[PDB]
């Protein structure tokens, strides 16, 4: 298995990758991302894996170390580990090619210090290579871990409890149904045509 | 996040238009990365957040797709009694069950490593411990164990050529997410795929279920429970963070009412019979500035003004407000109109004697916030309507249609009695500090901002590296448009500021660092090359890489 990938830049600087395999298509893709957003992606990955405090912090008031643990609560590393491994070679190549491609340019900045982003010197730390685990983590961390893990159940219950001690338990839940409603008014708007 | 897609029935130039506006908030460098993947079966073009392997917003000359937030309850929390003796042992069924434990190592720069322990029950990880109440709250996800399956299923919409293949890939999705469909033939669709749990009828969706094993899910709903809207009689589909389907309930986190921001986009379809692609692209400008909650209080404020004695009832305020459109036009910093200042302060006075006494003080702020943007930070992104504005709106419905079992927030008062007082209180509030001259009523205009860090608080760049607007626009973090014509397809986006967050160590920036900030401000589009001939012809810089993928 030997091939070639070409990364093309348009008038606005967006890459167009041409390859014959899954590995190559994301090797070039991961490669171009390292050129445009080396520090952002490093800090994105560290945010969703929970290694922010490792480079900066803690603080001001132990905020970094307080999130690194907090993110560890919201993801079980063993579950994702076996999930990735079960994938077929072709499906595994998307994450491997991406990680290997991102590191391809990342080892140029280790050899050519002139290509190092200003952020690394100002923050006084080194760029770290990316793994296929880290690639998946960026999604489930800012994809289904930000827009799909959203929950306000505990604070909704704490509302009932506070109301039930000042108005409850007869009129404590009646005001609770007005503030938070199980089902919406039926008057609201829906994107899917409601029998109309 | 706002998407609106139309079909040739409604557009003059007979084309399937699909405009999507993802709302994540505005950050520097760009939240989004634009790419084209061509080869190995893949032929896609567009942009995606966090430079995902998946292209979230793109077209492939066969199907244009988009995405907004998923409004479905896939996460239930369970409360369990902890043994007063052994705090590390909960209760499932039918006796005390030992809690699982995994310990984690956190590296800290300059300081020694800190060690934590994460608790997990039969349901999931324990998010909160309450020792004195003797209860721990655990988090159960419906999509747990189906993360990578969701990535690939989302990723393979690129391969999809028709509508029926799109659901074949949407079915595999376990997370809650709104998917939108458009193709070259004039067909538009909408899917909201999620692993929906069959939950017991005893469960109150607002609050946690019981962890004593009495209240447990019965499994996963069949795929017919997922909201599916394909080709509608109206000739358009439009979503702005609202209900997924008529026959749907409110998520523990998402509560809607008849006052919804999507009315600011829908209303424009009812304006004309047939519009051009430029006009549908111009639907955004009328939505970026228009006030979200003004549409619903206007008839209440108008009804008062006309029925009021024009003799001396302070009608001078009501006559300067009703002519005002939701738009927030400003002037070199200061707002041109007194109306938005008075509407803001009126809403706060409506909270002061409406949702102040009834709502507990702890989360009182959750209900008594106004919502819309001010020059002073911070700005989330989507204005929308606060919980207090919503409770006030459906209480008006409750007064109009009394339910004897149900309790009203107005109570001993009419809706207009409080409104009248709140308007006078707002006038007295502006008259007390403000110049006190309706002819000078001004609040400083909202300023659009690009954070030097992601939503988590983690810095993407050196502190201070930010961008500002005039100028605030309530739109997407990025704006893409897809047009289909007998000729072909056209991808039209303009993700600001640029596609390069690279700063040369000296200090100079990449030429494409902000080459997309002036056109986003002006609602202009940048053309993305889609057909190979265009990519071949229009590419300025080409670099070739030689590799061999071996174990
Ligand atoms: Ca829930």
């Amino acid at each position: 298995q030997v091939q070639s990938v070409e990364v093309m830049r348009d008038s606005y600087g967006v890459p167009h990758v041409f390859a014959d395999s899954h590995y190559g298509l994301y090797y070039g893709y991961g490669y171009a991302v390292a050129q445009d957003r080396l520090f952002q992606m490093d800090m994105a990955r560290r945010s969703f894996v929970g290694t922010t405090a490792a480079v900066l912090g803690p603080g001001e008031q132990d905020a970094y170390v307080k999130y690194d643990m907090q993110v560890r609560q919201n993801f079980t590393p063993a579950s994702i580990q076996r999930q990735i491994a079960a994938l077929s070679k072709d499906e595994r190549d998307i994450f491997r090619g991406y990680a290997d491609g991102y590191n391809a340019y990342l080892e140029q900045v280790r050899r050519r210090p002139e290509l190092l982003p200003k952020e690394y010197v100002d923050f006084d730390f080194q760029p770290e290579p990316l793994t296929d685990f880290d690639v998946v983590m960026i999604w489930v961390g800012s994809m289904a871990n930000r827009f799909s893990d959203t929950n306000l159940e505990v604070t909704a219950l704490a509302m009932r409890q506070s109301l039930e001690k000042q108005h409850g338990p007869e009129r404590g839940r009646a005001l609770f149904d007005e503030l938070l409603w199980i089902n919406d008014t039926t008057a609201p708007t829906t994107v899917p045509a409601p029998a109309a | 996040s706002n998407l609106w897609s139309t079909r040739p029935e409604r557009v003059q130039e007979g084309s399937t238009v699909l405009i999507n506006g993802p709302q994540f908030g505005w950050y520097n460098p760009a939240y989004t990365y634009g790419i084209g993947l061509h080869g190995a079966g893949f032929d896609v073009v567009g942009n995606t957040p966090f430079a995902y392997p998946i292209v979230l917003f793109g077209t492939n000359s066969e199907i244009a797709w988009g995405a907004t937030a998923g409004p479905q309850d896939v996460v239930d929390i369970y409360q369990e009694k902890l043994n007063p003796s052994r705090a590390d042992q909960y209760w499932f069924n039918n006796a005390w069950r030992t809690m699982e434990q995994r310990k984690e190592r956190i590296q800290v720069r300059g300081q020694a490593d800190r060690e934590m322990t994460i608790w997990r029950t039969v349901h999931g990880p324990v998010m909160q411990f309450d020792y004195d109440q003797g209860a721990a709250y655990s988090k159960k996800r419906s999509w747990d164990g189906y993360e990578v399956q969701s990535l690939l299923a989302w990723l393979n919409v690129a391969k999809a050529r028709n509508w029926t293949e799109f659901l074949d890939q949407a079915s595999k999705m376990a997370i809650s997410i709104n998917w939108y469909y458009a193709d070259k033939h004039g067909n538009i669709g909408y899917v909201s795929p999620a692993f929906l749990p069959q939950r017991p009828a005893d469960q109150d969706i607002r609050v946690p279920a019981k962890g004593d094993g009495s209240m447990e899910w019965l499994g996963i709903k069949s795929f017919d429970a997922i909201p599916k809207a394909y080709n509608p009689p109206q000739g358009y589909l439009v979503n702005w963070n609202n209900k997924p389907a008529p026959d749907k309930t409110n998520t523990d986190t998402y509560y809607w009412t008849y006052g919804d921001r999507m009315n600011e986009l829908v209303s424009q379809y009812q304006q004309k019979d047939l519009f051009s692609v430029q006009e549908i692209w111009e639907f955004n400008q009328k939505a970026s500035y228009s006030d979200v909650n003004w549409r619903y209080f206007r008839p209440h404020l108008e009804k008062l003004a006309q029925q009021l004695p024009a003799d001396d009832s302070s009608k001078a305020a009501l006559t300067m407000l009703l002519a005002w459109d939701g738009m927030e036009q400003d002037q070199g910093g200061q707002n041109a109109g007194p109306a938005r200042v008075l509407f803001k302060t009126w809403l706060e006075e409506m909270y002061k004697q409406v949702l102040m006494p009834v709502v507990p003080e702890s989360h009182r702020a959750m209900y008594s916030q106004t919502g819309f943007a001010t020059q002073q930070g911070p700005n989330p992104g989507s204005i929308n309507l606060s919980m207090g504005t919503k409770v006030l709106l459906r209480a008006l419905v409750l007064e109009a249609h009394p339910d004897p079992k149900r309790v009203n927030v107005f109570g001993e008062r009419s809706s207009q009695e409080i409104m009248h007082t709140a308007l006078q209180n707002a006038q007295a509030r502006l008259s007390q500090e403000q110049g006190a001259q309706m002819a000078r009523w001004t609040m400083p205009t909202s300023v659009h901002r690009f954070s030097d860090k992601n939503f988590t608080g983690t810095p993407q760049t050196m502190p201070g590296n930010t961008f500002a607007f005039t100028g605030y626009q309530n739109r997407g973090t990025e704006n893409n448009r897809v047009v289909f014509d007998a000729k072909g397809v056209e991808f039209c986006d303009a993700m600001p500021p640029g596609q390069s967050g690279f700063t040369d160590r000296n200090g100079v920036r990449s030429p494409h660092y902000e080459d997309q900030l002036k056109l986003y401000e002006n609602f202009e589009c940048k053309t993305m090359d889609v057909t190979h001939a265009d990519i071949r012809r229009n590419a300025q810089s080409s670099t070739m890489l030689l590799i061999q993928p071996q174990p």
